[PDB]
RNA sequence: UAAGGCCAAUUAGUGAAUGCCCAUUAUUCCUUUGGUAAGGGCGGAAACGGAGAAAGUGUAGCCCUUCCGAUGUAGAUGUGGCCUGGAGGUUAGGACGAAGCUUAUGGCGUGAGCCUAAGAUGGACCGGCCUCUAGUGCAGAUCUUGGUUGGCGUA
RNA sequence: UGCAAGGCCGGAAAGAAAAGAAUUAGAGGCACCAAGUGGGCCUUCUUCGGUAAGCGGAGCAGGCGAUGCGGAAUGAACCGC
RNA sequence: UGAAAUGAGCGGAGUAUUUGAGCUGGCACGGGCACGCACUCUUCUCCGUGAUGCUCCAUGUUGGCGAUGGAAAUGGGGUGCCCCCACCCGUCUUGAAACACGGACCAAGGAGUCAAACAGACGCGCAAGGGAGGAGAUAUGGCCAGUACUUCUCUCGUACUGAAAGGGAGAUGCAAAAUGCAUCUGUGGUGUGCACACGUCAAAUCCGUUUGAUUUGCCCAACACC
């Protein structure tokens, strides 16, 4: 019976070590959360004084170029040709409405050129960024695809001191922060529903009235309807 | 649908379960699949993969080679510690061209009885792994052996001896008989003995 | 009667994949190198091969000795 | 020499009680409390043992095999016949005596046989009841 | 047995494994080792080289008998001393006596370290086995 | 006695997967059969066609082999044999085989009933 | 397709497989243990007529 | 006063992202099956709602939880996958009715098939399980042999 | 005491910064045994012969053959999947 | 339908906490600050239930029908009908529903077999050795054409190479002999390389240990160069 005995007193301590755990983890959550909101608030109140000072003397104000785009298919699979193929393979977009970030540099946008009748693509807003994340956002565990559900699993899949929270890949995710890769490789890709409403025309580009390339700011508007 | 074109050549062929009849082996499977599953060692797990592997790919080994390597080993050991045991997953035959060797501790699935002699009138000992498991249930203090396999006549007869610089063997009961043609300059040509990669 | 075409030969040899090259490392024999210095190199490698055994005899006694 | 974990292996596919009917696999021994066809039931071959059974007049017995008199059949299983009042808690704790792994089964084996000697009666009483009816032959 | 064959595993399907197109027909190559110049003349040289052709002076009546002569290695002589008189055995006094063409054997060759000295009777010997059993404490004498 | 209960029992396919064409020809069966030929239209799957059978239409494990009154059936021969059922008598149900006597069978009843073993054709 | 197998010798062109048309030309050993048993029973038979002559 | 042809909308200069309909696609839920699969439990806690609890390739899967794939001619391979005649073992049945035969006789199984019921059928043999063995599974070959049949009460 | 080659003893190592300064449903290599196939055809963009052809011959890729399902009233190969 | 309800939602405790908006006191931003960086209105806050439960199944409210019958109900089976869907099977062929061949119905029969040589994969015995065959001997004189026993031979292998006469394979040290000499507990060397041993590093942990990476030693199997 004693080794029943010193198991349940194990047990003990190991219950009340995971709930001081938690309680730790909630307020390092709070505290962080904090910091970003009054970051981005701060950010943009910033840029507005920026554009009014311009404005008022006449000159222009030049906007940083993108660091992040979204990406999602919008062509199923079929008479694809091999070059299409396999830059589609390595970005990770195997299925119609799969949707991935990327960084926006020289590399990426050439492969994304390379591609465009099979994509829609554009510049997403930290309320797209949020939504994913939290409704439709999976962590590859042992090599499954887990539904996150507490900020324990993000901290134990990522293992580093600046990721703990939800929030915390949300800001790297946005800002394009230095675990950019570290986060996004972490995920499985985004498995969306088709856009309620309907398209427009999937064979023409977006300018001349269709769908596919790039849509710039205007992708927000696209996948509320599909998140 | 997913597009996951040559996905099935990702799969391995990985052996599962014994072919063997022998329940003694059965019974030693099921001892170390429970030691690997509740143990950290790497040598019960290594032990384990080894006991489901068929005939031909655990084979026999030699105790002139345990006593050379062994004796390498312990030229550079404190000489305050004891020798490791020599573990073989396979059967262990005697070697007439070495007379005199020390006295060592071997575990084994079978020993020839020339070489339990030799092992036994040397001062040695010869182990179970039923024992094994008993003295050393993590695997601390073991030298872990395999026997040769390049040597038999079935590997130096594979491919194509006709190929420039290939020298297996053919499939021939007559030994005088492919000995013309395509192998003496002085007939046609001569398969040549060399290529570069 | 006699056809000839190249249609499905590319997707045929990307199935298994183009193997690359093996490394340069590997395979590297000398055999039908230009004769004099292939010599002289035999000479270097058969004494380098008596200063190893040496030492290793000298390591042996020095870890007997400590 | 020769154990337990051997002769499962060698008695697992082929025994003569094992009744493999209709996909499923029972047992026939006569020292098993459930039926199964486990190493952990078999009776006949574990080294210690005990099964629970009913007597006449509504009583329950006990028979437990030691693992001292297993080269000799006629001296392997002996008895512990009780009378009719035996509690389903003591017939367990003397199972349990000699095997831990057996004090639930035995427990409910030993209940069950009591509610069927109960059973028995009532189905009896209500048959000689019927029987007032004229008959042609006798024994 | 009947029962583990192919066929058993092929009843239903028609063509049993040959195909629709090129069937199982009798004879599409020819019989036997036909053709082994012509239109299986790869083959032939790819596994077979050396098959055709003529090679070397003739001898018309072999008698296996007088050539007769198997080799033992100075490494093995040990497989023909009894046990009791191998340790016995020491350089410098007494050494048992093996005679070959009773154990069947008619030359010793002279390959590896030898482990037990002794006396050795033999038709033939090489040269550097006779060397290397003196050297070792032996001898070998020559017999017919 | 009564069976123990479980899930509600489900029955993803009642119709029997029958044999191609096999109502114009008196000397077919019934007896599903693989059609190989090239030009099938049960074979190519055509929208109007019979269905063939596949892994897709198993059966839930938790209510495989169970019969509509909750219990799985034994085959029987003998009074003897319902010994192995009393301790499982709310799982199992034996059935008598259908060549025992009617000798036996009358005494495989009285036993049954007196034991409290459900017999499914008693 | 013949890949890489030795070249065979089997000797088997004349009319040796009993059939239809051939009488064959064949020996089997289905009597072996009785001629062995007849031949052990007519040495001992003889060994009582000669005795006592080894 | 298009139900035509070019252009443009989404309930309309009111004041704010999607008029409507239809897939073996997408998202999601339930069940099956297979993995280069991923974790956990299996010294009967004690007492006395119910039962069970096997150290395990494969089953009526040892038991739970989790994730991903699933079409296919020629062709390869697996299957405690199905079926037929005979042999070595073991365990049963039968004149209170064996084999064979009949069916708006249901039940079980994805399926090959298995099992029960009734015969107002029959009259003497035969079922399950583990091994062994083969002259071992039919819709078609201008297939073989026997028997029927529309044309026809016609020419 | 230079050069060539093979080795031994030491040092350094943003393990590859910043400048748009990669990405991966990214485990590398090595064998053995064996089947079917060796009549193709259609389309996109290049084209050679031919007055032209639902004609003959080629280059690159995708398809049908081996495949249904949802559309173009109907159609092996078009559109979607 | 509460047989472990984890809840901002079920419970206990108080009335405050801290989110924003207005308005407040070094550096940044522009040629003053629209209010970036650091130190009055507006909302509810803190605390709690481990599994001596490994798995499965058993728990509300109100009516209708069913009180032992030629009952009620659910499922299965049969036949007709309605709306929708739907080209004739096998075969050769790039292409068959084809104006391409075979196709009246049923029963029973009907097609990868046996032998011999070689090879690979898998099971079993023994191992530098393995194994006969033919035959004999005695239990043995339907059982008994089986089973039990056997020498000394034969065969495959432990050694290869040359057309042939023929010849015939260890290591280290000294040394240079066209048969040198001495020792014999031993990988011929180098690179890459399981496990084990000796230390280090990072992550988690009633926190004593795991999970990975890495230095050094010896490196088994194996591959590459000598
Ligand atoms: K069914
Ligand atoms: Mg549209
Ligand atoms: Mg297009
Ligand atoms: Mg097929
Ligand atoms: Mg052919
Ligand atoms: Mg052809
Ligand atoms: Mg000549
Ligand atoms: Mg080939
Ligand atoms: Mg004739
Ligand atoms: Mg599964
Ligand atoms: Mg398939
Ligand atoms: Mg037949
Ligand atoms: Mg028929
Ligand atoms: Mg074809
Ligand atoms: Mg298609
Ligand atoms: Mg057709
Ligand atoms: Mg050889
Ligand atoms: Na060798
Ligand atoms: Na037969």
């Amino acid at each position: 019976a004693a080794f029943k005995q010193q198991q349940t007193e194990s047990f003990k301590k190991a219950v009340v070590a995971r709930k001081a755990a938690k309680a730790a983890l909630k307020k390092t959550a709070y505290l962080r959360a904090r910091k970003y909101s009054r970051e981005y608030r701060g950010a943009e109140k910033k840029l507005v004084t920026l554009r009014r000072q311009a404005a008022s003397h006449g000159n222009y104000y030049l906007e940083a170029k993108p660091k992040v785009a979204v990406v999602t298919r919008i062509r199923g699979i079929a008479k694809v040709n091999p070059k299409q193929r396999k830059i589609l393979q390595l970005l990770r977009l195997r299925q119609i409405f799969n949707t991935v970030f990327v960084k926006m540099n020289k590399p990426m946008e050439n492969m994304l050129r390379a591609v465009e009748p099979y994509i829609a693509y554009g510049y997403p807003s930290l309320a797209t960024v949020r939504a994913m994340v939290y409704k439709r956002g999976y962590l590859k565990i042992n090599g499954q695809r887990v539904k996150i559900t507490d900020n324990q699993m993000i901290k134990d899949k990522y293992n580093n001191v600046d990721i703990v929270c939800a929030e915390d890949m949300v800001n790297q995710i946005y800002t394009c922060g230095k675990h950019f890769r570290t986060v996004t490789h972490g995920m499985w890709p985004f498995k969306l529903a088709p856009p309620a409403g309907g398209m427009r025309q999937k064979r023409r580009h977006f300018v001349e009235g269709g769908d596919y390339g790039n849509r710039d700011t205007l992708i927000n508007r696209f996948l509320a309807r599909m998140i | 649908g997913v597009d996951l074109t040559g996905i099935s050549k990702k799969s391995r062929v990985i052996r599962h379960h014994t072919y063997s009849t022998n329940p003694y082996i059965k019974l030693l499977i099921k001892l170390y699949k429970f030691l690997a599953k509740r143990t950290s060692s790497g040598f019960n797990k290594v032990v384990y993969q080894r006991l489901i592997k068929s005939r031909s790919n655990r084979a026999p080994i030699s105790l002139s080679r345990i006593a050379v390597v062994m004796k390498r080993k312990a030229v550079f050991t404190a000489k305050s510690k004891a020798a490791p045991i020599a573990v073989v997953v396979g059967d262990v035959l005697d070697d007439v061209r070495m007379a005199r060797i020390p006295a060592m501790r071997v575990c084994a699935l079978r020993f020839s009885k020339s070489a339990r002699q030799s092992i036994v009138a040397a001062g040695g000992e010869c182990l179970t792994f039923d024992q094994l498991a008993m003295i050393a249930p993590t695997g601390k203090n073991t030298y872990l052996l395999r026997g040769r396999k390049s040597g038999r006549e079935s590997v130096r007869h594979f491919g194509a001896s006709g190929v420039p610089g290939s020298h297996s063997k053919p499939y021939a009961t007559n030994r005088g008989k492919e000995t013309k043609r395509g192998r003496r300059t002085g007939r046609s040509y001569k398969r040549k003995a060399f290529r570069h990669v | 009667s006699k056809n000839h075409t190249n249609h499905n030969q590319s997707s045929k040899n990307h199935r298994n994949g183009i193997k690359g090259p093996v490394p340069l490392h590997l395979h590297n024999s000398k055999r039908g190198s230009w004769l004099p210095a292939l010599v002289n190199a035999r000479r270097v490698r058969k004494h380098n091969q008596k200063a190893a055994l040496k030492k290793r005899r000298e390591r042996i006694a020095a870890f007997a000795a400590k | 020499s020769h154990s337990v974990d051997l002769q499962w292996v060698l008695v697992r596919q082929n025994s003569r009680f094992l009744q493999k009917r209709g996909g499923i696999r029972m047992s026939n021994d006569p020292f098993n409390n459930n039926g199964n066809w486990t190493k952990r039931h078999c009776g006949f071959l574990n080294e210690k043992a005990a099964v629970v059974k009913p007597a006449k007049g509504g009583a329950i017995c006990v028979t437990v095999k030691d693992g001292s008199s297993n080269n000799k059949p006629r001296q392997t299983y002996k008895k512990t016949v009780h009378a009719a009042g035996v509690r389903a808690s003591d017939v367990s704790r003397a199972v349990a005596a000699v095997r831990p792994d057996l004090a639930d089964v035995s427990f409910r084996r030993a209940r069950r046989m009591a509610c069927i000697a109960s059973r028995t009666a009532k189905v009896a009483a209500a048959r000689k009841a019927r029987s007032e009816k004229i008959k042609f032959s006798r024994k | 047995p009947t029962r583990f064959k192919k066929c058993r595993h092929q009843r239903g399907s028609t063509f049993c494994g040959y195909g629709r197109v090129g069937k199982h027909r009798k004879h599409e190559s020819g019989r036997g080792n036909a053709g082994g110049m012509h239109h299986h003349r790869i083959n032939f040289d790819k596994y077979h080289p050396g098959y055709f052709g003529k090679l070397g002076m003739d001898h018309y009546h072999r008698k296996k008998n007088p050539m007769w002569k198997p080799t033992i290695n100075l490494n093995n002589l040990s497989r023909l001393i009894a046990a009791e008189e191998a340790a016995k055995a020491a350089k410098g006094g007494t050494l048992p006596v093996v005679d070959l063409q009773s154990s069947g054997y008619a030359k010793l060759l002279g390959n590896g370290h030898i482990q037990v000295p002794c006396i050795v009777k033999a038709r033939y010997v090489s040269k550097l086995a006779d060397k290397k059993i003196r050297k070792a404490g032996g001898a070998v004498v020559l017999q017919a | 006695v009564k069976p123990t209960v479980s899930k509600a029992i489900v029955k993803k396919r009642t119709k029997r997967f029958t044999r191609h064409r096999y109502e114009l020809f008196p000397q077919l069966s019934s007896s599903w059969r693989k059609p190989r030929g090239e030009d099938s239209p049960v074979r190519r799957r055509y929208k109007g066609q019979k269905a063939m059978p596949n892994k897709g239409y198993g059966s839930d494990r938790a209510t495989k082999y169970i019969t509509p009154s909750g219990f799985r059936n034994f085959p029987i021969n003998n009074v003897e044999d319902l010994y192995m059922l009393v301790m499982q008598n709310r799982k199992y149900a034996g059935v008598i085989s259908h060549t025992v006597g009617a000798r036996k069978r009358k005494a495989i009843v009285r036993k049954a009933m007196e034991l409290d073993v459900r017999l499914a054709n008693g | 397709p013949k890949g890489n197998n030795a070249i065979p010798h089997v000797h088997q062109k004349k009319h040796w497989n009993p059939c239809s048309s051939q009488k064959g030309n064949v020996k089997v050993f289905l009597n072996q243990p009785a001629q062995k048993h007849r031949r052990r029973r007519l040495r001992l038979l003889k060994a009582k007529k000669v005795f006592p002559r080894p």
